[PDB]
């Protein structure tokens, strides 16, 4: 979860390569988008939409085994002193689509990298960030310009605990290599079910191989398929996205003179072509 | 989109105006 | 992020035509 | 890093020109000649 | 009217040129005033305007500073480089693609030798070009788009 | 006054210049796309002006390169304009030039009397792309530093020379300060001179031989 | 019917004038570009290396009649004079000559600074004794404050000349 | 928050007018 | 009496040939000039910043199955593998792909390195699993010595391929 | 074969080039010192070659400039040759050019039909001296760092503009990194282009008007 | 023999030139082979030789690194600068010498206007030049030597 | 810093040339004319 | 003396300006030269001559007053690992002119800055240093090249003690301003003679003004010439020089190829001019 | 220790010969 | 240190002459 | 000085040799 990102990787969610640490545990890949407009003006509330699509009507494996809906997380990282819009200022239908979300900052001070989630899958198909542009006229190391924004979003539960052990939403190899002896089925007054399998004859050969509850097995009886294998099948309907995107923090002034300089041009251009015409005419008095 | 489309129409329009207009002014005080 | 490209394509292409016509049209309004 | 706006800029004009290019080759290859080669 | 001047085909000199592949700038609209003086500036000024405009509404990024230990995933070259880089990367032969690059230049030179078998300009009159051209112009674009994509929905361009 | 035109006219025969200009005509199969050339050129002059403007702030040194670009953006007056224009106009030149390749080819402007022109055109083409690859990595940021890293490896595939070529290219065995050094000399002193000698032929021929004919 | 010179020259003037508009338009930012960023945009002495002369083992390890250089303001080198019952002199003598500005040395014998460049000389405090240097050497206020040295523009008049400080 | 839009239109309009002007200007193709 | 072509062409050959002598003479140093100085002219691991990985709170604060970069030799980045009953692996895996040489990442899931540049893949020790990369990743000898790490050229054969090390 | 000269001759009219060269004569009052010109030129090409050779090692940055010159001397192969040749040939160009000023003047080659040539000559003269002052201080050592310090103060005497001019010159109020920056752009990108446009006129006129006459 | 060609003074065209200040490269030793092909390379190659020679036997120094707090005493400019710097430093007027510098250029331009009063080349035939020239050429040298010297045995050049 | 070797190089040629320069102006202004101006 | 240079200014005799500390105490100026050849080859003994001219037959003032001959000192500073030639190697007439001199190094290690003196004026009019060039083929941070050498020499005794008080070979002002009262003449059983003078009436006015022995006075009786004045005259026939000079540490190889490349040239040049001749001849068959 | 001298002579000789060659070559002034 | 200049002057000047004569002399030995 | 003067004489001398010599060889096997 977004929090254990923070928890495990304190000063940043992204490495120098652009990865985003999240992808260390969430092993699946599924697409993530991130729209925001092409330009904002300074001091402005504006929307940024995170997208995290997954096929709504299907289910993943849970802790113990059940077979439950699922949840989107996501860290987004806005450019320098962008921050979530202060709330008197979000206006209205926006309040509404933002919903009930928690925009938590990746470390004290960095308001511009926000963790978000675990939200529940079905209303958080798309996730809105109401955000507000800095103002380079008043914060004196914010300049106008074009800047990057990076999302990495994930949806559905992951493959490794922040503690270092495997979850059950992956798929177990087979330790050594030989002929299997026993598909037991544990369920001790707690920590539920437990398919207990093991291999043999060859050389040494009695190694034991438990495998949590909620994968399948699709490897049955007899057998010996080699060095850590098939046995499980793939529980994991989950997984992780990434997106980068540009945004220009524009200054209306630049826009204003630009527009002026253009008309100044268009005008000149017609004015020449006008001249030319007036010459095509003094010329017609020079063939005859 | 709808906004550009307008501003856009008006903007060309307007110059197209000046264009045509100023031929004529320019034609009939006989400069062209 | 891929419909900025679309628009751009789209109008890089379209707008040519418009300018085209538009000048041609001027052209008439004055007579070659 | 990919650059959207430009990429439309490109195909846009690329095609548009390939376009008019063949379209004049035609206009021209059908009105032929004029003034005597 | 336009403004005009008819090849004067009685002139030994012009003739001897038309002859050679070229008296061509001897007949037509006069190029002083007419086309330099008046329309030039239009083309130049317009050209400038667009580029300024572009530059103002969608300026230059500055990206991260360079890290000798990181390859950034998502690294493309500039765009006009894609096509080649496409090739370069669907061609397990190192040494090969490099030749294959080089050919774009070499080949491109070769053309007017080859295509000199005859002598028409207009491509309508010259089927076999207009094809291997259309052909290649197309592969080029398609190989182009090719890196806008991921490794291997790459050539299939993700539809087969 | 005390006639100026004359003064020159006496000495230099200034006339011939004009009589030479004004005696040239434009054939009517010469339609809009025969601007592609001059546009690509226009683009390039814009390069040369904005480019040299940046040589007053850019540091081509591995510590200061990247930083300095930021100064340009950021703190020099119109830094962003200047630089951004450089950036867009690169692209417009690489493109408008492809567009002009198309009009030449589907006009067979490259045909007999003119094969030299086409040949030079292609060299211009290669020099422009190199203007390109080199410029791109002077900011000595993440994307540009890997481009030098890849494209300098490429030469190495070639068998006898090829390593040796790569070392000239990058100034040692591995991309480093010599590289940004050499890359700068390249983008700002070699390429421009090269580009001019060859636009010089490309225009000289064209002037001598007049535009291709009609279709 | 065919327009008369005088009306070509009207239309000339219009396009050719409006074309300039474009040209200067484009020129302007380009010029402003080249004019360097104003550093004076929106204090404490400094050592050759660049360290805050800590006043106390600068009292200590230089002498009496000594006179030693120190990044003044605009970081110009400024001579701070150790005086002959030693604490500091009020003002510091800013070290650039006034000609084209080499850094001028204290000639300890002739009690007198002399520009090694083309010649000018100046007295035990500033006042311009030979030329090609026009005015005399700049000044400034030196205090002991927090035990850095703290140089302040010398705003008041030319204690050595009466009327206005030439440089401020 | 759409001088921003007037913004781009201004580009579109020169692109247009420029072509436009060139064709008008030379009975254009 | 007037010398015959054939003897002009003798005298041509003499001056025109000797003139080349001068020209290549001058060319030569000029070429040698441009060919960069040999750095291999007439060792200890290093950190991103540039500090001598002190082996002991590098054991300490990385894990088991971890694999972390480190200026190898020719200062090429070289991945040093923390092994699963932790001291160090003998050899280090030199990190540049073998294609045009981006620095290749350990994908911890698929236990496998993959070049982000155009695609090539490589296995848990080196051996070249996809291309466009020709050979597999370089190697080298890692010792604990004075408690720096001390990398040595890997001179012996391709433990992972049998015959000759491609790179040495 | 399959005649090469022809090939060109067809297309370009290559002949006219030769017929133009070979149809020019040398008058007998044209004695040794009418080499002064071409020598000054020769000198300059030597500059351009050795110069650009140094742009592959020189750092124009206040930390690395000085150090790098030392690398050139010192450690680059023939560094010392290259640099030393740059150094001597500067001087030979400033001198051979003074010598050519003398032969022009006491030949009155600058007289009527030719006053333009002489004028351009003088501008070449100024640009050469600037090649000079700028180059001299790129090593950013003791003597060169004071030259920028003096010569940049000079402009400041002039009343309205003059301060403003000095700041362009040096890139701030005081000599510093902008200065070596600007000075480099100058010596390696402005001056050379300037020097070529104006040797271009100086040779064009001369070709057009032929050498002054006899005494 | 030499090799030679006599102005052909019957040629309207040459005449009209001699006329103008210039048919001058029409008569004489032919410039192809003769002077380009053969002697050129001599002058160029010699020029190179000397400079290489000079460069080898008496190479470039590298001097001390720059110190913002030191003026080095003994600082001159390059040599061809001495004359001016002489002036610059015997002219207590700051603003003046600077004009005085500037004039060398401006004045030098002025010359062919002025000296156009007549029309002879040969300086023997033109006394008044050959003097103010000799004159100035001399002052120049003497002002030159002037900084090879100390402040003020300077103008007197140390002999009065 | 002063530079001896060059300084002789200079006067040396300066004078030597001023020399031959006037000496041809003379040779020439005394053999006059030849071939007819 | 050269030693107190060392004593007062340890890590170097020259400041960043090029002065040479000596000139702080020796206030006179008289010329100093320094020749050495234009080139040396590596590993070579060669001469460097210091010159320190002064008019041999005249005398300066001494400690107490006497009126004694005088002495040249001098620090010379050779370029990088130049050092004094090792003595088996100086050869013979050189041993001889070097004489009886002490070449003492300015600090341990720097063999390439040598103090020298106090020598006695009359044989040490010129002072020879037998020196030996380094060898860049064997000391691997010595390169071929052109390098500077700096002398500053002085001759006759100086104006300030390393302790900070005045010597007697200068000339005393006059403290305040007024009318003088007394030309006394002390000579207490030690530290000899002592002209004792003083001023007055004006305002305050009794200040006392001793003045060692051996200046003159040329200010006599009555008087009042102002703020620290005339009184003494100039004892000091002494004083200090400075010289800088270039030397090239050449490598015969460079010389060898150079010589070769030249003949290669001269040859080519004759060979062209030969051709030209052969053409001036085929041409003579083309006028007739 | 006078290849050093042969050294300079070599310069002197090109200077000479070059003039020499040029005059010979063009019946010279 | 000032007689390096002397020689140089001196022979820059003299040597010219020598080369002069020397070529002139050649010139004779072949006959113009 | 005395040394150059010699080496110098011999050196030119020697080339002057070759010069003259090779005209003649070159003259009388009739090439000139
Ligand atoms: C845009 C309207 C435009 C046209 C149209 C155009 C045409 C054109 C032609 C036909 C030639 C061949 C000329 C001949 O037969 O002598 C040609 C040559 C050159 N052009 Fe042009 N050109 C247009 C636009 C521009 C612009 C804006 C420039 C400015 C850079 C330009 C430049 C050039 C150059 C350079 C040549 C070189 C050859 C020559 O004869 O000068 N073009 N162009
Ligand atoms: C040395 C022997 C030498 C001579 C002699 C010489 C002469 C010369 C003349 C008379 C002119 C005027 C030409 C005319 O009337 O067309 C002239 C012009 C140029 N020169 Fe030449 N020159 C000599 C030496 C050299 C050398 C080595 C070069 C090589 C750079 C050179 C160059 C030039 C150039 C450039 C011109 C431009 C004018 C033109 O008509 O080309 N000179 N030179
Ligand atoms: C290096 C070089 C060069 C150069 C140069 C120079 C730089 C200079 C020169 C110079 C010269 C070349 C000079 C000359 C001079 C001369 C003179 C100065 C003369 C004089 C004389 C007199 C005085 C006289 C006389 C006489 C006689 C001798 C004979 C007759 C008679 C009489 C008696 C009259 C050249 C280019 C050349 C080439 C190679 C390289």
């Amino acid at each position: 979860y977004p929090f254990w990102a923070q928890q495990t990787y304190p000063p940043t969610p992204r490495e120098p390569t652009g990865r985003i640490v999240c992808a260390n545990c969430h092993l699946a890949a599924k697409p993530a988008e991130v729209e925001v407009p092409q330009s904002v003006l300074p001091d402005t509330v504006f929307k940024a939409v995170v997208k995290i699509p997954y096929d709504t009507k299907l289910q993943q494996v849970a802790a113990d085994g059940s077979k439950v809906g699922l949840n989107v997380g996501a860290v987004l990282m806005l450019p320098e002193g962008f921050k979530i819009a202060p709330e008197e200022r979000i206006p209205e239908e926006l309040k509404k689509e933002v919903g009930d979300v928690y925009f938590q900052p990746y470390k004290e001070g960095q308001d511009n990298v926000l963790l978000v989630g675990p939200l529940p899958g079905e209303q958080y198909q798309e996730i809105v960030f109401p955000v507000l542009s800095p103002n380079p006229t008043t914060d004196k190391n914010i300049h106008f310009g074009k800047y990057a924004i990076h999302l990495g979003a994930n949806r559905g539960r992951g493959q490794i605990y922040p503690t270092g052990e495997k979850s059950n939403n992956n798929v177990f190899t087979a330790s050594a290599t030989g002929t299997i002896t026993k598909i037991a089925k544990e369920e001790d007054e707690y920590g539920n079910v437990k398919y207990q399998v093991s291999i043999q004859t060859d050389s040494g050969k009695t190694v034991v191989d438990t495998i949590p509850a909620g994968p399948e097995l699709i490897v049955s009886e007899g057998q010996a398929v080699k060095a850590g294998e098939a046995l499980t099948n793939n529980p994991n309907v989950g997984g992780f996205g990434q997106d980068d995107t540009e945004i220009v923090l524009q200054d209306p002034n630049r826009v204003k003179w630009m527009i002026a300089f253009i008309c100044l041009v268009m005008l000149a251009q017609l004015m020449l072509i006008l001249k030319k015409k007036q010459v095509e005419k003094v010329q017609a008095a020079e063939m005859n | 989109m709808i906004l550009g489309a307008v501003f856009y129409i008006v903007f060309i329009a307007l110059f197209f105006g000046i264009a045509v207009g100023i031929i004529f002014a320019i034609k009939s005080i006989k400069l062209i | 992020m891929t419909e900025e490209m679309l628009y751009a394509a789209l109008l890089s292409f379209g707008l040519i035509f418009v300018g085209w016509g538009l000048g041609v049209l001027l052209l008439k309004i004055q007579g070659a | 890093m990919v650059e959207p706006l430009l990429d439309g800029l490109v195909l846009g004009l690329v095609f548009a020109t390939l376009g008019g290019l063949f379209y004049a080759a035609y206009q021209q290859y059908k009105r032929p000649n004029e003034l005597g080669g | 009217m336009a403004t005009l001047k008819k090849p004067d085909l009685s002139d030994p000199k012009l003739r001897a040129k038309l002859a050679k592949g070229m008296g061509h700038n001897y007949y037509g609209e006069p190029a002083w005033p007419n086309d330099l003086l008046y329309v030039f500036p239009v083309v130049i000024m317009g050209t400038f305007a667009c580029i300024v405009a572009l530059s103002v509404l969608d300026p230059a990024m500055v990206g991260e500073p360079a890290d000798p230990f990181a390859t950034p995933l998502e690294i493309l070259p500039e765009w006009y480089l894609y096509p080649v880089f496409q090739i370069l990367r669907s061609v397990p032969n190192k040494l090969l693609g490099v030749l294959l690059m080089a050919s774009v230049p070499l080949g491109l030179i070769l053309v007017p030798f080859i295509e000199n078998v005859n002598k028409f300009q207009n491509p309508f009159r010259r089927p076999v070009a207009t094809t291997i051209f259309l052909f290649g112009t197309l592969v080029t674009i398609w190989l182009g788009i090719g890196a806008t994509f991921p490794l291997d929905k790459t050539l299939t361009l993700g539809l087969f | 006054m005390a006639n100026v035109y004359d003064w020159f006219q006496e000495r230099l025969e200034i006339q011939a210049l004009a009589d030479d200009v004004t005696s040239k005509y434009v054939p009517p199969h010469v339609n809009i796309f025969y601007c592609l050339g001059g546009i690509t050129l226009t683009c390039f002059l814009i390069q040369f002006a904005t480019g040299f403007a940046m040589t007053f702030y850019y540091k081509p040194t591995v510590t200061e390169a990247y930083a300095s670009v930021q100064y340009i953006m950021n703190e020099v007056s119109f830094g962003w304009l200047i630089r951004s224009i450089h950036r867009w106009s690169a692209s417009m030149m690489v493109l408008m030039m492809i567009l002009h390749v198309f009009r030449v080819y589907l006009t067979g402007g490259f045909k007999k009397p003119r094969e030299l022109t086409w040949i030079s055109g292609v060299i211009l083409a290669v020099i422009t792309v190199s203007f390109g690859v080199t410029g791109y990595s002077l900011p000595w940021d993440q994307v540009g530093y890997w481009a030098v890293k890849i494209v300098s490896g490429v030469p190495e595939a070639i068998p006898v020379v090829g390593v040796l070529i790569s070392d000239l290219l990058r100034g040692g065995s591995s991309v480093g300060q010599a590289t940004l050094t050499r890359y700068y000399s390249a983008h700002t002193f070699v390429l421009p001179w090269l580009i001019a000698v060859f636009m010089l032929l490309h225009f000289l021929m064209i002037r001598k031989q007049g535009i291709s004919g009609p279709l | 019917d065919v327009p008369d010179m005088g009306r070509r020259q009207f239309m000339n003037l219009l396009a050719f004038g409006t074309v300039t508009g474009v040209a200067l338009g484009a020129l302007y930012p380009l010029v402003k570009y080249f004019i360097p960023p104003s550093g004076g945009a929106v204090t404490t002495a400094k050592d050759k290396l660049g360290n805050n002369v800590k006043v106390s083992k600068f009292l200590e390890s230089h002498n009496a009649g000594d006179r030693v250089l120190v990044q003044g303001l605009k970081g110009d080198p400024t001579y701070i004079v150790v005086e002959s019952k030693e604490a500091i002199r009020d003002y510091g003598i800013n070290a650039v000559c006034t000609h084209l500005g080499c850094v001028v040395p204290w000639n300890a014998a002739e009690n007198k600074f002399k520009c090694p460049c083309h010649g000018s000389q100046y007295d035990e405090t500033g006042k311009v004794i030979r030329g090609p240097a026009p005015l005399s050497l700049a000044l400034c206020h030196a205090t002991v404050q927090d035990d850095n040295i703290v140089l302040t523009p010398w705003t008041e008049t030319d204690f050595r000349t009466g009327e206005k400080p030439w440089w401020v | 928050m759409e001088i921003d839009v007037l913004g781009w239109v201004a580009l579109l309009v020169v692109f247009t007018w420029s072509i436009a002007m060139v064709v008008w200007g030379r009975n254009g193709l």
